[PDB]
């Protein structure tokens, strides 16, 4: 449609498919979200990334 | 111009935050791929250190013998819209007779969501959080009946005139937002856009509001973030003459269109006061249940 | 080779040679801000080397009976050297930090030590025991400058929170018997594209004991802890008289 | 107008609908998003995450509170005796609640993956030991003795420089998912145990502590997802807050 | 009025008219008055096996 | 009919809803429009206009309102002393209420951008001087002296043909956007302070009054906007208006 | 709004009535089905036993 | 003495930096700033009263009789819009009754 | 659709983007105005233009 | 504290048993003449 780009959502790096009635975008669902998931920012965030097969420390 | 080197070679101004994790498309749990025994030396996927600051990197596969497992289990319930955008009570105004509180037929409240622990403690989960949301208001008297009385609800954001009777002229609201609706209409709902003048709302701020000596008696400002300020919440009977009916109005608010930062450890403790985490230091109990052995269940 | 390292840095170098790698929080290494991000238009000043290196600010005594300490940042560093004057002189300032935590021993002592950084470290307190009096935390405490401030409930991490689950934050451990030092390198944390040093401080420093010191009688039982960090990518702007606070 | 009927539902405020609502600023933009680091996509994210498992649950007194964050090993008999146990049941009142794996799991129903829990010893660099780490599948009792626990799953441990190793709880269920157990018929869901027991002994030379601590880290194996939404169990306020 | 809320197992099940447990932040509520029609929902196919 | 369900929100009137309304003149055409010199199309075209800011706030009697108007300036000694002081936050009360910008910045509860101050001397041809105006940022308290003024941002004012300067108050602020500062917690948002000094002196030749006054105009730069709408702290009418 | 006129049957629940109704949790998705030996799809195939 | 407001920008007054500005001025359009419902008129209809005591009354319509309203649309001086009028009818407790 | 051009607007510089369910133009939705603006109208009405950098007075 | 705010090095003891410490040249000259008590103090390279 052509409406605002009202939504807290917008420039985000997962798209959202949502509903809306009105010209403001922030009154739309919530729609579905994008499956991406990153693990390794809080579990892993290690400089130099060891394997699983090596001494973590050598 | 630039001429010496360096100036020339220099790294002053990068604004590219260069990134060492990138996200994968996860729409499902992962599968088991079959393994089998190894005898070997040099490979020890087993042993870690868990001083680096990682987690363990070891999988099912290398440590027992697997088989092939399709793991079509999926993971789209544990997004952020799924376990926040569920509408939970985040503020109750009362609106009596004859009382001590609200005898005036209106009231205002200042928006606060921290007065449920509920839904505190899902928020408090992360540290900043940007987000749209509906608001949804369901009135009734004390009883849980049904009146035919007419409310008015006012959104003052900080600035505007808060009325300061059933009557003020502020009511007439040409310019701020209002609802008018009947307690025997469905219950008023609404959209509300990210209103902060930061990118996100914190649940967490470690500082002051304002410069000079921070002296006890303004102490009670340490962790006042404006930021998350974002005005009152207004609502009269709308009439000249006072309402024949004791009031109830129960808020509710679904987030939608979220996003948010820096996860943090979950309250433990039981909270006692609204934007503040002080904990009663007589009665701090453990995080869960305790045994009287590490040896007996 | 993993054991081993060095960091320079300004006219500063530290060496360890039984290190644990490096973390870098939330896995993204600081930078400059951006002319997107940024909304204040005056043209930013970057000392570079005179601000963004080491500065070894304190040094704790690890005792068998050490309940832990944090430190806030920058307020740490609003009173030292070049990079003080500029926190002071300008309203807004940005910038990350390497920090590098010390603490050796011996391979006859023991124990470990819990390394980690807290955004928003918000301090709560005791509500009077009871929990009825509304109190808040003097700006001592708050922002300790320094010296730093000594837990006094760190199961709760004074703020009724567990610690726990403090590992879900940039942390590394120095457990004796393996290294003898932390290296964290945090990127600016905010909500704002820059802030003032002096009424806000974005992240605090928690050095916690999680399994006690130890060692028999006979063996050096002083056993230091030291904190050595260096802000990097440091940018101010809004010039004017410096403010202490 | 245009021929329209009303159908049950009309009229009700679901908490979980996902509905469009009247926008209530008309044209209003709101302050754009700067890069900010650390954002989160899926809960799942912070289930990988390892935190610090109280298997040492016992001490409740508020000064030594932090003592349950680790739990002891020192010089034995050479009986092959037992360190410690607990169970493998993340959703479970115990030590698991003291994670951050734990406490999320508190807001789903069902969950389904495999665990891991890695032990890092902090004892002095000249100690050396070897211990038996099992994992009893459903239907398995206690384990009274080492030879016992040996027949399920197990990793045999050795101090050295790697200071820590990690037990993997494989998902071993008959169902594709568990709901959280307890006791009585939701036993029924339960995961099994985890049993420590000295392999050989812990050995130090003269001149080093006799005792030494072991601190356990546990999360979620890449596998793990959890279903159905739920309030937790616990809601932590007492009267209302002021 | 009325409240109708779902209590998954191990969610907690309220023990009042006035239980916290009502606040509903996660579990799925239906708020109805009986002067309206008769509320309806779709439910999925819930259990582990 | 066509199966329906009510959702929340049904019957409520909210006054900023955009929706459409039953017209009650079927085939009404209105009066054609013909051209109308100064039509503006957007607020922000107002609050680029300059306007008299009411630097000199001090006059309160009905007989002396104009004198608010303009402050004075007059041969000093030469210690470099203070002329005028005033907050530079737009939407505070104060000097700026007497601005259309401020008055238009009522009706918003946060606002962005730049301003300009342009003052005008009205003194005689005859009269020189050198002033030094000071923008001083957030943190920075009133200046005690010239000395600690001349640390921010400043100009310094030469008189002569060119009638008037131009301070400009640039936009530095750690947010993208303030809401209207005021005393207490919302001090976060302050702008600042500006603060006038002589530079040298102001001289005249015998025959002219040693008495000038000076003009301020305020209004807003190009980078200026505004949001979230709302209204104004003022409500002019005390009872009925008849 | 967009005009419209209620019809005889509103508001009632008629039992059979084969409507779509809200779904109490979003994004929920149920434990596969996995092969289960004798499905039946017709009473018919029942009444020829 | 021109008539005309200053034409002196942040650049040319201070060293700056670039800024990609993309603060929206949308809302301070005229349908933003005027499309917002305020009240412009009361009607009572009394039973026992001085008024209207005959059960019908005349308003002649004329919107400057409120504050708000009025000071938001008298900043022109020329107007031209269409219009939607809302009326909300009760008794004087607020009640809603079958009349 | 097919309606009478009755809106108080027709015929301005600026085009809107509305809603409507009836015959009359004036009832459709305020819709989005286009966003343009004139500054010099009201703050530089001057007959001879002068620059930033000169003397406005010469 | 003091000392930290000039060119330094931290040692840590290890394996390597040496570490080094350079004096860089920071001169207002290019050349400095021999330092010694009184004026050709401003021949001083500094303090270790
Ligand atoms: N953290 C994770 N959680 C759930 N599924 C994952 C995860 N990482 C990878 N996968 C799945 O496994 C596949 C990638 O395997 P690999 O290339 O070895 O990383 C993809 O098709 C994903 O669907
Ligand atoms: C017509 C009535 C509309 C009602 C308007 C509701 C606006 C609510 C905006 C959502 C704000 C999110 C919560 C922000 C901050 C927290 O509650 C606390 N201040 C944290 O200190
Ligand atoms: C079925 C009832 C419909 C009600 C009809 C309302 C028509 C109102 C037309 C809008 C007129 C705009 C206001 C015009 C003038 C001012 O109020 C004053 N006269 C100024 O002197
Ligand atoms: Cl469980
Ligand atoms: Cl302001
Ligand atoms: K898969
Ligand atoms: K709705
Ligand atoms: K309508
Ligand atoms: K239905
Ligand atoms: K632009
Ligand atoms: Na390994």
């Amino acid at each position: 449609s052509h409406e605002n780009s009202n939504s807290a959502t917008e420039g985000s790096t997962i798209n959202y498919t949502t509903i809306n009635y009105y010209k403001d975008s922030y009154a739309a669902t919530a729609g579905k979200q994008s499956l991406k998931q990153d693990p390794d920012k809080f579990a892993n965030p290690v400089k130099d990334i060891f394997t699983e097969m090596a001494a973590p420390l050598k | 111009g630039d001429r010496v080197a360096d100036v020339i070679e220099s790294s002053i101004g990068d604004s590219v935050s260069r990134a060492l994790t990138h996200a994968l498309p996860a729409p499902t749990g992962q599968n088991t791929q079959v393994s089998s025994h190894r005898l070997d030396t040099g490979k020890v996927p087993a042993l870690q250190a868990a001083e680096i600051g990682a987690s363990s990197n070891a999988s099912d596969e290398s440590m027992i013998e697997t088989r092939c497992v399709l793991n079509s289990h999926s993971t789209a319930e544990t997004t952020l819209d799924s376990f926040f955008s569920r509408a939970g009570l985040v503020g109750e105004i009362d609106l009596p007779l004859k009382g001590t509180t609200n005898p005036n037929g209106y009231a205002n409240w200042d928006i606060d969501i921290t007065g449920y622990a509920q839904m505190r403690r899902k928020v408090e989960l992360f540290t900043y959080m940007r987000f749209d949301a509906e608001f949804t208001f369901v009135a009734c008297t004390p009883t849980g009946e049904v009146v035919p009385q007419l409310l008015q609800y006012m959104f003052v954001p900080p600035g505007a005139p808060k009325p300061d009777s059933r009557e003020s002229l502020a009511w007439q609201t040409a310019t701020n937002p209002s609802v008018f609706v009947k307690l025997s209409d469905p219950p008023a709902q609404v959209s509300v856009p990210f209103m902060s003048p930061a990118s996100a709302y914190q649940w967490f701020y470690d500082g002051y509001p304002t410069f000079g000596e921070h002296k006890q008696e303004k102490d009670l400002e340490y962790g006042a973030m404006p930021n998350n300020m974002m005005g009152t919440f207004s609502v009269r009977t709308v009439g000249t003459s006072k309402s024949k009916y004791p009031l109830v109005v129960r808020i509710y608010m679904r987030m939608k269109h979220v996003r948010a930062w820096i996860p943090r450890p979950m309250r433990n403790q039981n909270y006692l006061f609204k934007a503040n985490p002080n904990y009663a230091g007589n009665s701090i109990k453990p995080t869960g249940a305790s045994r009287t052995a590490i040896t007996t269940l | 080779s993993d054991r081993v390292a060095q960091l320079t840095i300004g006219n500063s170098t530290i060496t360890t040679q039984e290190a644990a790698n490096i973390i870098v929080g939330y896995g993204e290494w600081p930078s400059y801000c951006s002319d997107s991000d940024a909304t204040a238009v005056d043209k930013p000043t970057r000392p570079d080397v005179s601000v963004n290196r080491f500065y070894t600010l304190d040094t704790k005594l690890w005792e068998k009976s050490s309940k832990g300490w944090y430190w806030k940042f920058p307020d740490v560093l609003t009173e030292t050297g070049v990079f003080g004057q500029n926190a002071q002189f300008h309203y807004l300032y940005r910038s990350g930090f390497c920090i590098h935590v010390q603490c050796n021993a011996s391979k006859f002592h023991q124990g470990a030590l819990l390394v980690a950084v807290l955004p928003e470290y918000v301090i709560g307190t005791v509500a009077g025991g009871t929990g009825t009096e509304d109190t808040h935390p003097p700006y001592k405490q708050t922002q300790p400058g320094a010296d730093g401030f000594e837990l006094q409930h760190p199961y709760v991490l004074d703020a009724g929170i567990p610690i726990s689950q403090l590992t879900v934050c940039p942390h590394q451990w120095i457990n004796l018997r393996t290294n003898n030092c932390a290296t964290i390198i945090v990127p600016y944390i905010n909500a704002l594209p820059f802030d003032s040093a002096l009424n806000h401080c974005n992240f605090g420093l928690l050095v916690v004991p999680i399994s006690p010191l130890d060692y028999d009688q006979g063996a050096t039982p002083v056993i230091p802890i030291t904190i050595t960090l260096a802000p990097m990518c440091s940018e101010f702007a809004g010039l004017r008289q410096a403010v202490t606070q | 107008g245009f021929p329209t009927e009303l159908k049950p539902g009309t009229n009700q405020f679901l908490t979980t609908d996902d509905g469009v609502s009247a926008p209530i600023l008309p044209n209003f933009h709101p302050t754009p998003c700067i890069h900010i680091p650390g954002e989160v996509r899926n809960l799942l994210e912070l289930c990988q995450v390892e935190t610090i498992l109280e298997v040492n649950n016992v001490p409740t007194n508020a000064t030594s509170l932090m003592e349950r964050l680790r739990f002891p090993v020192s010089a034995q008999a050479g009986k092959g005796e037992l360190c410690a146990v607990f169970r493998a049941d993340p959703g479970r009142n115990g030590p698991w609640q003291s994670t951050l794996l734990g406490q999320l799991c508190g807001y789903y129903t069902q969950w389904s993956g495999s665990l891991e829990v890695t032990f890092m010893f902090t004892g002095s660099f000249m100690a050396t030991g070897k211990m038996l780490i099992a994992y009893t599948p459903p239907g398995g009792p206690l384990p009274k003795d080492r030879a016992t626990a040996m027949l399920g799953t197990h990793v045999i441990w050795d101090f050295g420089l790697q200071s820590s190793v990690t037990l993997v709880i494989p998902w071993i269920s008959n169902t594709h998912y568990r709901a959280h157990a307890r006791d009585g018929v939701f036993d029924y869901y339960t995961t099994g145990l985890v049993s420590i027991w000295y392999q050989t002994n812990y050995v130090v030379p003269i001149g080093a502590p006799n005792t030494a601590y072991i601190i356990a880290l546990a999360a979620a194996q890449k596998n793990f997802t959890m279903k159905l939404c739920k309030d937790a169990s616990d809601i932590l306020q007492t009267g209302t807050i002021q």
